[PDB]
RNA sequence: GGGGAGUGAAAUAGAACCUGAAACCGUAUGCGUACAAGCAGUGGGAGCCUACUUGUUAGGUGACUGCGUACCUUUUGUAUA
RNA sequence: ACCCACUCCCGUUGAAAAGGUAGGGGAUGACUUGUGGAUCGGAGUGAAAGGCUAAUCAAGCUCGGAGAUAGCUGGUUCUCC
RNA sequence: GGUGGUCGGGUAGAGAAUACCAAGGCGCUUGAGAGAACUCGGGUGAAGGAACUAGGCAAAAUGGCACCGUAACUUCGGGA
RNA sequence: UUGUCGGGUAAGUUCCGACCUGCACGAAUGGCGUAACGAUGGCGGCGCUGUCUCCACCCGAGACUCAGUGAAAUUGAAAU
RNA sequence: GUCGGCUCAUCACAUCCUGGGGCUGAAGCCGGUCCCAAGGGUAUGGCUGUUCGCCAUUUAAAGUGGUACGCGAGCUGGGUUUAGAACGUCGUGAGACAGUUCGGUCCCUAUCUGCCGUGGACGUUUGAGAUUUGAGAGGGGCUGCUCCUAGUACGAGAGGACCGGAGUGGACGAACCUCUGGUGUUCCGGUUGUCACGCCAGUGGCAUUGCCGGGUAGCUAUGUUCGGAAAAGAUAACCGCUGAAAGCAUCUAAGCGGGAAACUUGCCUCAAGAUGAGAUCUCACUGGGAACUUGAUUCCCCUGAAGGGCCGUCGAAGACUACGACGUUGAUAGGCUGGGUGUGUAAGCGUUGUGAGGCGUUGAGCUAACCAGUACUAAUUGCCCGUGAGGCUUGACCA
């Protein structure tokens, strides 16, 4: 059973799970609109949706924390530059989720992410 | 769980002191010898804590008679009469259950002061 | 909780020192016994000079175990390890000192001699 | 474990009374006019009358 | 003649002497006669109730119309009670007055579904070896019947499959504490499903 | 890869090319088929459909029902598991 | 390292016509190994298991005698009296 | 799966073991989900501790260096 | 024949010691011992443990579902 | 495909326990034997490949058989029948022994029947949303000990009840997770080696989750709660009442009883495909035209209801399904906010020191699945199916 259970396996072990999805928010600041799988999308969001909200107060410690869960200088620089002030007074909801068709060499279930004030 | 919260902070009435792991603590237990009510103290290292509302215990550790107790106090049960801290232990663990593959001078816990 | 091949120390002085359940009493298909349950027990060590042989076949009562007993309130005592008193065949005890604290629930007719010789009941 | 007797066509197009293909959920843009999957982006790439993908 | 409640999670009494009493908490919101089945008109004795609330967009037309009968709002589900001789009228409220503390009552609930069991969970079937050369047949069943005769598995052969998320009775469970204020019902021990499963209690049956 | 056009006596002679069988696989139409037990036929037999010869007819299907355990071999003997 | 192959499990229409993972033995020697060469069919070679001699061994493979022989098994094809 | 020889950096390490890296080279030619039984390969496990089983099979455990200490027996080397 | 006695276990058709009634030992097809050695046979113990009481939870790989590709043994015919 | 084991069984009754009885060389307690009874129950170890057996220790009891000496396309491989080797023995020998001994490859992806689950289709006569009766079926059914009765009955004493009542257990089963614990590679922390983030600091990768210490939700047993019943009916053996045939006797022939864990119910679950397709409440649809092979016909246009489904957000529901909730008239999921819980006093700065470290800020920081709010994000009034009043015959009311 997985009663009340959160996450998706992905197929994954857990450290490649946590790779991915540094990764995938990384380049989902980066580049602000990016297209993967349905699964992974909604995934996606309880990973990037909290980087966001930690990036709204701008402070050393934030920055480290932020560091830590990304890995990347320029995803930090962009979070708290840019992301953190434009979503200040918005309470949550930072990505957007949009479905498109399927993949054509798997037919898996495509999604758009992209970040809700501008893609 | 808002309707269950409300039922279990009715019975929460008891006011217990703050005691952390680590402490020397000294529990007086009502024991019922037949007819007559006595408190029967059960002085030890809390070892483990676990804070869950009315559903809240503690585990105290003696060594008693060269034999180690380990009793598991629900806190707000009417048994647990009382509570009192006589020393307060400088531990940086919230559970102590190394402290049982010890005894004598290798199990003593600072104080915190 | 005490079965078949669980060794057990001995808590009075009757010259055991080590005894092995063999018999967990009681039961067709008992599995375990807890403190106050009366179990079949070898003498697998022993004092010289002592009452009990080793290799002596007796009836012993489980007074304290790693396992422990659980109070009405949901509490539970547990002890560092689990130990016995030799009984005879009357279900009295064989010794005449009881070492180490007992539990409340030895306060029955049939091991009250147990609960007045421990040093502490719990 | 095989078959002790060759099924027949009959059976074997009985097992396949099941296999028959399930229709998609199709919606029209109004916006555009053009047919796409119910509650997807659209091949153009718009959804619920914007544009979203820009191409 | 029970209620209709749903199950609010578990928690414990204590009493004075020290006892700690595991409680099974069931709100109990007070529960709308929809239709009372007489003999001379269905055969025989029950009562229709509903409980809680249903929007209006999921009511369908017949159903609204069959709560405007009553004249009771939608409810979430509708449910029926065996009756002997009890006379209710639609639109009666039926709330958790009619227990009274230290009572046995009957609990029925849809018990927790586990889906798909093995026969050792389902079953209580024993594991074979898991070393000492078994092979790939560690949880296995084992044999499932003789040989040529009767050359067949007979029926009602315990086997894998579906287990839980069906109806559950547990009996002669006793009314700790019952709460008109709060429309609250506290059974001592636990009862079928998960919290928020609708619960039926009635009077113990032995 | 096709649809036309064209060539040719002929292209369903189009280059995997004369003819183009069977197994096997389809599409269309007619009838039958979801309360019913088995070598699947055979005897009886309603209805429906089609065609003319317009009901003592031909063709297709065949509800329902009696009877009915393939063939070869080898054997005293085989539905024979 | 390299050579080997004691245990379990897996695998057994295998990734594999003998393997893999985890453990295991020898590891300056009666050691392992490359290149080239010698010995072979009632023959060779064998620290000897009837082992090995190209996935073939109580007498290799290939062709010939040869369509060996088979008191044995199987099969034997249109019709009627 | 098998295939002879050569080169073989850094930190730790006795080391050509092992771990992480360098120079270089790769992600192994079906993917995407879901997160049933069961199978395979692992992690942890109350109390008990060989009661398992033909058999402690398997697993668990032990494991390094320096120093102290080390029995019967012995072919005087050992055992160790 | 699980001979008998002794030991070891609560209990020992196995084991160790012994007796001698050797069905049917016996002296280079060697007899009897024997330190060291052995992926050798049997038996006992300490430790250790999911071997077991009695299994639970978790992590990967299958199984399951979707898309692509696409076998096998078997098969007198089946309204099995 | 063999013995034994393992797993899973199913049936018989010639019954081992529990239940009911007759006789007893049955005082009581305990027995013996026979009749009735198959509902449930009916050991763990040592030795041995063993089935068995002996032994130890339990138990209410440790039943006897059939089922390919049940069960290897379910497991094992100890025994037993391959190839190696050895002993005793026999044979000149090759070898052999129904003697011993050490070692020695157990394949198969399930078509049909069957079984366990779970769907799709159609039917149930207009359709639909709910609720339901119960023909029938399945599950369950075990039992100890202590106390009172009562040291009473009985008995020289020793010992020691029936009937009835109360309590507390074992085994088995179900549900559940409040508690006690386990787990918890999705939370926190410690730490070894190394590489990197320019460097310090701080962090991250990798090393079984590197190794560990803890641990939320969920799942879970070893944890918690509950269950077997009572009662009724008809009976078995057995005991009768009345009572003749047969002036007596006689339970039987007529008639009337008592009577068991067996049977039928009572308890629980499934259940109208119960084609015999049942019942109840409620909802929806109230248009024309033509034709042939004239009526339960066909075709054309208008119409498309109740409702169902697709699709989406999901779920303590789940293999896929199905089931359940929600789709802006919205808390369905995620985020956000607050709390809770867990871990255990972050970073940075300040201070003390030569430094490791300490101290303060600081129970800090972080915190999964939990709780409560909150439309910030994602759930598009889009499409499809489903129609237009429901045949005929007979009867009774009715008009
Ligand atoms: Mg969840
Ligand atoms: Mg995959
Ligand atoms: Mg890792
Ligand atoms: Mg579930
Ligand atoms: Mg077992
Ligand atoms: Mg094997
Ligand atoms: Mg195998
Ligand atoms: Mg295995
Ligand atoms: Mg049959
Ligand atoms: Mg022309
Ligand atoms: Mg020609
Ligand atoms: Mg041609
Ligand atoms: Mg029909
Ligand atoms: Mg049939
Ligand atoms: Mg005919
Ligand atoms: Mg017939
Ligand atoms: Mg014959
Ligand atoms: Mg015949
Ligand atoms: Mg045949
Ligand atoms: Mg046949
Ligand atoms: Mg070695
Ligand atoms: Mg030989
Ligand atoms: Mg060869
Ligand atoms: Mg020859
Ligand atoms: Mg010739
Ligand atoms: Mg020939
Ligand atoms: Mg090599
Ligand atoms: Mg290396
Ligand atoms: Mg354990
Ligand atoms: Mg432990
Ligand atoms: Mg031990
Ligand atoms: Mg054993
Ligand atoms: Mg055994
Ligand atoms: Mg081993
Ligand atoms: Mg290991
Ligand atoms: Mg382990
Ligand atoms: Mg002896
Ligand atoms: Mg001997
Ligand atoms: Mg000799
Ligand atoms: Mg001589
Ligand atoms: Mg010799
Ligand atoms: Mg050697
Ligand atoms: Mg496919
Ligand atoms: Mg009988
Ligand atoms: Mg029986
Ligand atoms: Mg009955
Ligand atoms: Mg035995
Ligand atoms: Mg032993
Ligand atoms: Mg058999
Ligand atoms: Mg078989
Ligand atoms: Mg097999
Ligand atoms: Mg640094
Ligand atoms: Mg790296
Ligand atoms: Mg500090
Ligand atoms: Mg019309």
């Amino acid at each position: 059973m997985r009663h009340r259970k959160s996450g998706r396996h992905l197929s994954r072990t857990s450290a490649h799970r946590k790779a991915m999805f540094q990764n995938m928010a990384v380049s989902l600041f980066e580049h602000e609109l990016i297209k993967t799988t349905l699964p992974k999308a909604k995934e996606l969001r309880r990973v990037a949706e909290p980087l966001i909200t930690l990036a709204k107060e701008d402070s050393v410690a934030n920055r480290r924390l932020a560091f830590d869960r990304t890995r990347s200088k320029a995803a930090v620089g962009k979070l708290f530059n840019d992301l953190g002030k434009r979503y200040a007074n918005r309470p949550g909801g930072y990505l957007r989720i949009l479905k498109c068709g399927f993949r054509a060499g798997d037919n898996a279930p495509m999604a758009y992410v992209e970040l809700v004030d501008r893609p | 769980n808002k309707i269950i919260q409300q039922i279990e902070a009715e019975q929460m009435n008891k006011e217990i002191p703050a005691f952390a792991p680590g402490d020397t603590v000294i529990v007086q237990v009502k024991v019922k010898e037949g007819d007559r009510q006595r408190l029967q103290a059960f002085e030890g290292v809390v070892i483990a804590k676990r804070n869950r509302g009315l559903n809240s215990a503690f585990t105290v550790r003696k060594i008693s008679n060269g034999v180690g107790v380990e009793r598991t106090f629900q806190t707000y049960s009417p048994i647990v009469d009382s509570l009192s801290v006589k020393r307060r232990g400088d531990v940086r663990k919230a559970k102590l259950y190394y402290l049982r593959a010890l005894s004598g001078k290798a199990a003593r816990i600072k104080e915190k002061l | 909780m005490i079965q078949t091949q669980s060794m057990l120390d001995v808590a009075d002085n009757s010259g055991a020192r080590r005894v092995m359940c063999i018999k967990v009493l009681g039961g067709s298909h008992r599995r375990y016994a807890g403190i106050g349950d009366i179990i079949k027990v070898t003498v697998k060590e022993a004092i010289p000079r002592g009452k009990v042989k080793k290799g002596q076949v007796m009836t012993a009562v489980v007074v304290r175990t790693k396992h422990g007993v659980r109070r009405t309130d949901g509490s539970i005592i547990r002890f560092d390890g689990n130990a016995a008193v030799l009984l005879n065949n009357k279900q009295e005890p064989i010794g005449t000192r009881i070492f180490g604290p007992v539990t409340r629930e030895l306060r029955t007719e049939k091991f009250m001699k147990i609960v007045s010789l421990a040093p502490e009941v719990l | 474990a095989v078959q002790q007797n060759k099924k027949s066509r009959s059976a074997r197009d009985m097992r396949r009374s099941h296999d028959a293909l399930e229709s998609n959920a199709l919606s029209v843009e109004k916006s555009t006019g053009e047919v796409h999957l119910r509650h997807h982006v659209s091949p153009d790439g718009f959804y619920r009358g914007r544009k979203v993908v820009d191409k | 003649i029970g209620v209709v409640g749903r199950k609010c999670g578990m928690t414990r009494i204590f009493t004075e002497e020290g006892v700690s009493i595991p409680v099974t908490v069931i709100e109990v919101e007070p529960n709308r006669v929809t239709q009372f089945k007489t003999e001379e008109t269905d055969g025989y004795r029950a009562v229709q109730v509903t409980a809680g609330e249903r929007r209006a967009s999921r009511v369908t037309k017949a159903q609204a119309g069959h709560f405007a009968k009553a004249n009771v709002a939608a409810g979430r589900g509708v449910w029926e009670f065996r009756l002997g001789e009890e006379q209710y009228a639609a639109g009666d409220q039926i709330t958790v007055d009619l227990f009274q503390a230290g009572q046995m009552v009957d609990v029925t609930g849809e018990s927790k579904g586990k889906g798909f069991a093995g026969t050792i969970k389902r079953w209580n079937f024993r594991g074979q070896d898991n070393t000492h050369g078994n092979s790939v047949s560690h949880r296995v069943p084992g044999s499932i019947g003789q040989c040529q005769t009767p050359g067949r598995v007979f029926k009602g052969k315990k086997m894998s499959g579906h287990l839980g998320a069906e109806r559950v009775t547990v009996q002669s469970l006793e009314i700790v504490r019952v709460d008109a204020e709060r429309n609250l019902l506290l059974v001592k021990g636990a009862v079928p499903g998960a919290t928020g499963g609708d619960v039926i209690v009635r009077p113990a049956a032995k």
